[PDB]
């Protein structure tokens, strides 16, 4: 198919995976993590600032190539 | 033997501000065959650039509980290794390891785990 029913059918997806440009419109942010965009979302792929509001909750982290090498 | 780049600090007894002045000297880690309680010889010599503090080639010894590691003593720059001999040959050193970068931030360098292994291993135990 070319289709299912978009705007329905919930499932989770890990951050920093292959997000298709046909699934980057349905990235919907959860409220059990502080991380939501400061303003209304792009509707697209890219670097976006998500707000951390608790650093007493250390969450899983992916070092940049800078941090690893240094 | 194994060489790493090492820096000096600004030396004082006023409050021990111990700011890192990065220069471009070298430590030379020597593993010996004495003890197992910690006995290592850290040879600090400024290979190049002595500008920061008046120092001259020296090999300084490790006897426990006189040589102590303190994670922050600057209060904006970590990784302060401290030698205390009662201002006879007290010096402060901050390493410029390149296996964890030269970062001077609170909560050590960004690659933390290299620094945590190396520092405890040398104080407590010896080859």
């Amino acid at each position: 198919f070319y289709k299912n029913k978009y705007s329905s059918k919930p499932y989770k997806v890990d951050n920093m995976t292959r997000i298709l440009p046909q699934q980057s419109r349905y990235i919907s942010f959860i409220k059990d993590d502080r991380f939501v965009p400061v303003r209304k979302f792009k509707g697209n792929n890219g670097v976006v600032v998500l707000r951390d509001r608790e650093p007493k909750e250390p969450v899983a982290l992916i070092e940049t190539v800078r941090q690893m090498k240094d | 033997v194994i060489k790493f780049r090492a820096g000096v600090c600004e030396y004082n007894e006023d409050s021990r501000l111990c700011t890192p002045i990065p220069v471009q000297g070298e430590i030379e880690i020597k593993p010996n065959e004495e003890e197992e309680l910690g006995f290592w010889d850290f040879e600090w010599r400024p290979t190049e650039k002595p500008v920061g503090r008046e120092l001259d080639p020296i090999s300084l010894i490790l006897i426990p509980g006189e040589t102590m590691w303190v994670p922050i003593k600057s209060s904006k720059s970590g990784r302060i290794f401290a030698l205390v001999f009662s201002s006879n040959e007290r010096y402060f050193f901050w390493l410029q390891e390149k296996n964890s970068g030269n970062l001077p931030l609170n909560e050590l360098s960004a690659k933390d785990k290299e620094i945590y292994n190396k520092m405890i291993g040398v104080l407590n135990n010896s080859s």
